[PDB]
């Protein structure tokens, strides 16, 4: 009946690659694109805001509020357009799914976070991105020594148990969540559809709340690592 | 493979129950105390968002990562 | 099959036990700071929903999966 | 069958174990807040039952679709 | 008969222990607050126990459910 | 008999399982509230002990009824 | 035998289990209200341990009655 | 003698599980009290010592004969 | 193995269920505090973080050193 | 050997599960007095780590017995 761990595979350099997912993150990459180009064309500081204008502010100011709340910008200013980037495009990824994209079961695209490759990619870039940034601020050596102290010297097989865990964390929430939602719609299409319809609808309408609260979870958290990765 | 498969399933179910448990609770948990503090202070609903989305976060890790290991041991079995 | 069968019914059991008590809990404890804020403040009920559907919903949105897990093992068994 | 029938036997009693679980606490902390408000003032009592049969009613409805499911289990069993 | 049989017993073992835990904390919180209230009024004593029986009520209700659905399950068996 | 004796040992002991799980939390979240208002005012001592055994009563009742069906299925099999 | 005897120690672990769950969070539920009264009022230690001893002793009364029944099972099994 | 051993050791993981959930979540309780204590009255530390080792001496003994009776069952078994 | 990996099977998802449980509801009630101080003081948040990332270190551990278990018991099973 | 690994990895399994309820909850119940305290006593945090690390080694020395004897069953079973 169900299936789930399937792709439409590729081998593009002895490595095997997943045209689904590639296909999602470069749409989710290239509407990103264009809505930033938007902007770069229409933004004014002098005449009043467009509504493209209007989101990325609001999406700027909170995350800068975050960054000078929790680090400061005058520290850290390269994390303000990381936080923004990963919102907007965990956002825009998760939002594609709302599309009416399944047929008979099969979907055109799956959302990209429903991939294990995906969530590793962005985890593990924010933790070497926090890691290398904590160093440039905490030593080469210096750093390493201050992830096992903590804040409690004598906890430092916890200290390194969490350090251990912060990517795995954002890695496998983010994963699980989308991943859920792509096992949902396929049992949901078990129903015939004079009824599929409903439970469809109530899935996926706050499937749009929880892709939101995701992305911002992930961006709220990126920012909490790099200010633990940058204090003292 | 049948006593294999019944394992899959009951040790999945087991996954899935203390997901369920402890995520529930948690957000009841987590939920409680925005609902109080707006409710002793009504303009901090967006104060209290933050703090309510990192506890959230925390909290539905311990359901999203326990739903990828469910869905390991009855999609993909690990014997 | 029995065997599959008997372990679909147990862990698909196990799922909407742990449905139950993670979300009659999760709403009790949500709903205990509900009626607490509309004792402190008549005035601020339709305020205090916003955090209370907020919470309901990501405690509901848990029960919801459950639901699907368990109605994925007993009519459309994974293994 | 009768393997499947304890299958369900079991699986049937862990839906119902769960569902009194999580309505009896559900509730209980539910109306611990109920009884608090009318200690603090006598009259409140007509406000806050809008507050609490909404806390109630998502409560019980999760007693009401485990009950169900067990019905389902040993009456009419999926498998 | 006998795997059905035992798989009663543990079945209603089990629908009769989630009712217990779910009523026993259920009544303690309740009463919880009962004892809260009228050691901050004593003259509230009379009105409390309109919501205290409301909230007991709902409790019970759960207990004497579970309580019949294990007196099936064991004198009865569905199957 | 043999399969029937060890569901109707397990069956047993998860009802007294449960009954203890919920007696002896039941009765320290009672108490904590008798020992709270005896705290805050000790010439209450007198008047909450009738809020007390009324709720102590409630969540004995659960332990001594899940006792005696327990003692059911242990002495006098229902099958 | 060896049916019975494995039931014997499954239901008499349950029953331990449940005696350790009830009474551990009865015991620190009822004593966080005691530790609670004598930091707020020094004098008043005297006085709450008559309200603490009579919670302890419920709740503890459940812990020995459950290891009385443990013992029951595994060493004068029932069958 | 293996289905008793089997019976052996899940019982005595049985009394060990209800034991940790028991002292751990009873410490927790019983913790909470004296931190939030030396929080309010910060000469209190010391007397708080005494209502603190009562609570974790009633806590820890649940712990140490539930260990007890699990090493009982899986190095001298009952039967 | 064909038992041994059912064993493996359950046993893992014991660890992650109550992995879960303890995590989901730990991080919860750590949260409930974070989210009630910045309610209360809004310039508190960067001094509550520090107790609240240690509170959450010692949670996430015990949930994550099961998750490494429970990867032992089902990929490298000790059997 | 199947039912003596299996009972093996299953009542370790319990031991790990029952061990990570009981620390997730008991850390995050004394984490949240840790956090209360530092905000409403932000002087405190200096005072306030003698009864969190009290309350976190009672907790943690329970989660690392029981790990102990989630390992001998496993790794050097008793039987
Ligand atoms: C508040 O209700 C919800 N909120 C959600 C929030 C998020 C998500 Br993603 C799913 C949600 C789903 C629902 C309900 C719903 C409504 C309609 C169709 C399907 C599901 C619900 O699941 C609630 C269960 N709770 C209360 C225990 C339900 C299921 C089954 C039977 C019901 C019978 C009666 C009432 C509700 C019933
Ligand atoms: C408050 O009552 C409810 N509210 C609900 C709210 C939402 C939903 Br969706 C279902 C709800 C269902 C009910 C009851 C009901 C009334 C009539 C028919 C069916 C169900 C109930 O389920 C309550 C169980 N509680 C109290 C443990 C019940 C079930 C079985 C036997 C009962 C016997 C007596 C009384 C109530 C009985
Ligand atoms: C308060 O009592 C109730 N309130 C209810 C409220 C709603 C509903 Br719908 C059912 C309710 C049922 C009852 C009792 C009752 C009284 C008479 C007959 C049947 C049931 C009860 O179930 C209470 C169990 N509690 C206390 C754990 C009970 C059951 C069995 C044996 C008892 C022996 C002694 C006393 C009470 C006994
Ligand atoms: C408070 O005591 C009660 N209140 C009740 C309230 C309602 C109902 Br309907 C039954 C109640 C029953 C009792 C006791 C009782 C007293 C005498 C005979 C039978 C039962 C009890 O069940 C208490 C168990 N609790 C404390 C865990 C008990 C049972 C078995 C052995 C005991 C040994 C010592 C003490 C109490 C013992
Ligand atoms: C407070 O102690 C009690 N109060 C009770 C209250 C009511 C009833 Br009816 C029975 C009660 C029984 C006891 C103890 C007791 C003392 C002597 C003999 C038998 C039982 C106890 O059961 C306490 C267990 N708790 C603390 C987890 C116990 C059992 C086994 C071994 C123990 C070893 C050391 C200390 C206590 C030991
Ligand atoms: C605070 O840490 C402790 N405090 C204790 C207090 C008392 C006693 Br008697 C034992 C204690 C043991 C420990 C740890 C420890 C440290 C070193 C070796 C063995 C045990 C711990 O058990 C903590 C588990 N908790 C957090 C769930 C642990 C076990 C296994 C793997 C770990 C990996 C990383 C970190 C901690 C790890
Ligand atoms: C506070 O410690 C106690 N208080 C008690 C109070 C009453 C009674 Br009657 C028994 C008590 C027993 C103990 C310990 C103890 C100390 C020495 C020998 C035997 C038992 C303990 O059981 C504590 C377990 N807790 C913390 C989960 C323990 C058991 C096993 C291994 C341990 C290893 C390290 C530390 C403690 C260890």
């Amino acid at each position: 009946q169900i299936e789930v761990g399937e792709h439409h595979t590729a081998t593009w350099l002895g490595m095997t690659v997943n045209t689904d997912t590639v296909l999602s993150t470069a749409i989710a990459g290239l509407i990103v694109i264009a809505l930033a180009f938007y902007l770069r064309a229409k933004v004014t500081s002098t005449d009043v805001p467009g509504g493209v204008q209007l989101f990325f502010e609001a999406i700027t100011i909170q995350m800068r509020n975050q960054v000078e709340s929790a680090i400061g910008m005058r520290i850290a200013p390269f994390v303000l357009p990381l936080a923004v980037t990963i919102f907007v495009f965990i956002l825009i990824s998760n939002w594609l799914a709302v599309l009416p994209v399944q047929y008979t079961t099969t979907e055109l695209l799956k959302s990209a976070a429903a991939d294990i490759n995906y969530v590793l990619a962005l985890a593990l870039f924010v933790f070497v991105c926090y890691h290398t940034a904590g160093i440039w601020r905490r030593g080469i050596v210096g750093h390493p020594i201050k992830l096992l102290k903590g804040h409690v010297t004598l906890l430092a097989p916890i200290n390194l148990v969490e350090e251990v865990a912060k990517p795995i964390s954002l890695s496998l929430r983010l994963f699980g969540n989308i991943f859920a939602g792509g096992i949902l719609v396929a049992l949901i299409a078990l129903f015939p559809p004079y009824i599929m319809w409903a439970p469809n609808a109530i899935w996926k309408a706050f499937d749009l709340f929880v892709g939101a609260i995701q992305a911002f979870i992930f961006a709220l958290l990126t920012i909490l690592y790099f200010s633990q990765a940058m204090e003292l | 493979d049948p006593t294999i498969a019944a394992g899959a399933l009951i040790g999945g179910g087991l996954i899935m129950a203390g997901g369920a448990i402890g995520a529930g609770i948690g957000d009841g948990v987590a939920g409680n105390a925005l609902i109080s503090g707006v409710a002793r202070q009504p303009e901090a609903q967006g104060r209290l968002f933050t703090p309510f989305f990192i506890t959230v976060g925390l909290v539905e890790a311990a359901y999203f990562i326990n739903l990828a290991f469910m869905a390991l041991f009855v999609f993909a079995t690990p014997v």
